[PDB]
């Protein structure tokens, strides 16, 4: 930051002399890990794909990224998952049906 | 084989084949069990070895890889079940004996 | 063989891979040394502004030769014999015209550029014509001339949308190999037009000339 | 672990093989009797989670309980009085499922103590639960550090006062402006926020 050192305006507010403390482990909470990823792979090819994820990636293929989103966005929550969801859909179809 | 939860245990074909580990499917939870001296076991396993021992172990896991790890891919594909009781196949199997070929 | 040792699978960080460094050292089989290349999948547009042409200076070398004719006026000539096979003057289009053309490519001066146009029917196509978009021509033309012989590279998109050139050669060193594909993706990521879509990066790719390719992320 | 893999294997429910399991399973219990015994978590991850362990004082139950709306009792849906209390039909219920199915089963052992219970598995009529407990009259459990709590006797069919996991829920405990209506307990808080407070020397 560095703030202005007066009481309006774009870094308003006092001029302390900083610090920058120690990161807080929780603040990590989402982070990957090598055992989960190993597990998550394993299982994934373990229990394969399901009903609305089948829809999804031949949606993509025979319908843009954008019909896909669209409708994952109705299927699962909220725009944001279905991105992430699409995106995880073409990465099943590269690194499979593919390279 | 058995297992009841079978979660607990339908990890480990896939677990075994992906590490490069030879594994088998037994019948017996309960044999198992006898041999490590538990009730029920539910899985064994070989890490060690005496030397006398090794060379008839090696026999093992060729007979077991044959039978298992090797078909593992291919096992991967077949659904089971399906089946029709007695009553029910003795009707089809005579339906579809007299229709087509009279 | 070859196939072998690459991963289609595995997407490897530009030192794992050779890309331009270790691993495809092994992958290039042929007899002569090899030039590595490097491709390109672009989200880019028909407009012509979103585009990707410029040239980016290889720290270390493609490690080919490359004989300039360059056609100049005045002390641009005297300027032009300093760093430069064949020093040409305006008279000396009738001579490539009638037949010669015994260069890799040319560079141009703006004085020249009037005289230019009449070559550039036989150049056009193997685009050989100097353009500002391939920085061939500029007055400060011996400074150019020193880097397009220590190895500036030349970049075009194509129609197609795949952006390529050659990095170096197989055989040149792995660290040095690296320097090169690192200068050359960076100045691609720079040249990105704003008005380009999402991930202006789709796909990188390294191969040799004979050899399978390994992608890079 | 196995653990780990149990976890994440049962968040694909819609997976074929989950759906094998969890359509074979849902026969096998609609068949036996609507509270009964069970051998064993069918979810051991789950159980272990949630403070199950496997020692003698921990039991586990497994219950049914009906789906759907409350309809309003009431004697041929008359009401009698204003239009706003007029309805029968679309009318809901304040406590969860999980929470019936752990007061219906915690009344079947009034000697055990509700610890928690876990969803194994639903069709249209139905949601069933295994519900986890402990016995605060055995040893095993009365000594133990860990556990010993529960044996006091301020978690007297905690099931029934919303004070397992599902009810802190539903009864709205957690700390926030989203909560400012039921919080330190709804009840208490209107009780509070309607009190007229009269000093000796009048503020």
């Amino acid at each position: 930051t560095v703030k202005t050192g007066i009481a309006i305006g774009l870094n308003k507010g006092k001029k302390v002399t900083s610090m920058t403390p120690a990161p807080k482990i929780s603040y990590k909470k989402g982070a990957a890990s090598n055992r989960t990823k190993f597990v998550r792979s394993l299982v994934r090819e373990i229990a394969g794909l399901s009903p609305y994820e089948r829809r999804l990636i031949d949606l993509i293929r025979n319908s843009g990224e954008k019909r896909a989103r669209k409708v994952a966005k109705k299927r699962l929550g909220s725009f944001t998952r279905a991105k992430a969801k699409v995106e995880e859909m073409n990465n099943i179809i590269a690194a499979s049906r593919r390279h | 084989n058995d297992v009841d939860p079978i979660e607990l245990v339908v990890f480990l074909p896939a677990l075994c084949k992906k590490m490069g580990v030879p594994y088998a499917i037994v019948k017996g939870k309960a044999r198992l069990g006898t041999l490590v001296n538990q009730k029920t076991s539910a899985v064994a396993a070989l890490t060690e070895v005496r030397a006398e021992d090794e060379a008839a172990l090696a026999k093992l896991v060729s007979t077991i890889d044959a039978n298992f790890a090797d078909k593992y891919d291919e096992v991967k594909k077949h659904w089971g079940g399906g089946i029709l009781g007695n009553k029910a196949q003795a009707k089809m199997d005579k339906r579809a004996k007299n229709s087509d070929s009279a | 063989m070859s196939k072998i040792t690459s991963s289609q699978v595995r997407e490897h960080v530009k030192e794992l891979l050779k890309y331009s460094n270790e691993t495809k050292k092994r992958n290039f089989l042929e007899t002569v040394e090899l030039q590595v290349g490097l491709k390109n999948y672009d989200p880019q547009r028909d407009k012509r502004f979103s585009g990707s042409l410029k040239l980016p200076n290889c720290p270390r070398p493609n490690m080919s030769i490359c004989i300039f004719g360059d056609a100049f006026d005045v002390d641009r000539a005297k300027s032009c014999g300093v760093d430069a096979m064949s020093v040409d003057d305006l008279k000396k289009l009738n001579k490539n015209k009638k037949l010669i053309k015994k260069l890799s490519k040319k560079y141009n001066a703006f004085i020249a550029s009037e005289v230019l146009i009449k070559q550039v029917p036989r150049l056009l196509g193997p685009q050989l014509s100097k353009a500002g978009k391939f920085p061939t021509p500029v007055s400060h033309n011996d400074d150019l001339y020193g880097k397009v012989t220590d190895v500036r590279s030349t970049i075009k998109f194509q129609l197609k949308k795949v952006l390529c050139l050659a990095v170096a050669v197989g055989n040149v060193e792995m660290e040095e190999d690296v320097l090169v594909n690192q200068i050359l993706m960076s100045v691609n990521f720079f040249v990105s037009l704003l008005k380009k879509n999402w991930q202006n990066v789709g796909s990188l790719v390294v191969k040799s000339s004979m050899g399978p390719a390994f992608r890079l992320y | 672990g196995a653990y780990k893999y149990l976890e994440e294997l049962q968040r694909k429910k819609q997976s074929d093989v989950l759906r094998f399991l969890q359509r074979v399973r849902v026969w096998e219990y609609r068949q036996k009797n609507v509270i009964h015994r069970a051998a064993r978590p069918t979810r051991p991850d789950k159980a272990r989670r949630l403070g199950y362990k496997a020692k003698q004082g921990f039991v586990i139950y497994r219950v049914r309980v009906r789906r759907g709306n409350r309809k309003r009792p009431v004697p041929k849906g008359a009401t009698y009085g204003k239009p706003t209390n007029q309805g029968v039909n679309e009318l809901k219920y304040q406590r969860s499922l999980r929470a019936t199915a752990e007061e219906r089963v915690g009344r079947r052992a009034a000697n055990l103590r509700v610890l928690n219970s876990y969803w194994v598995n639903q069709d249209s009529t139905y949601k069933y639960f295994e519900v986890i407990l402990v016995d605060p009259q055995h040893k095993a459990i009365r000594r133990d550090a860990r556990y010993n709590w529960i044996c006091d006797p301020v978690h007297k069919h905690r099931e029934a006062r919303g004070l397992t996991a599902t009810g802190k829920k539903s009864r709205g405990i957690n700390k926030g402006h989203k909560f400012n209506n039921t919080k330190a307990g709804r009840r208490k808080t209107w009780k509070r926020q309607n009190t007229l407070s009269l000093w000796r020397y009048r503020k």
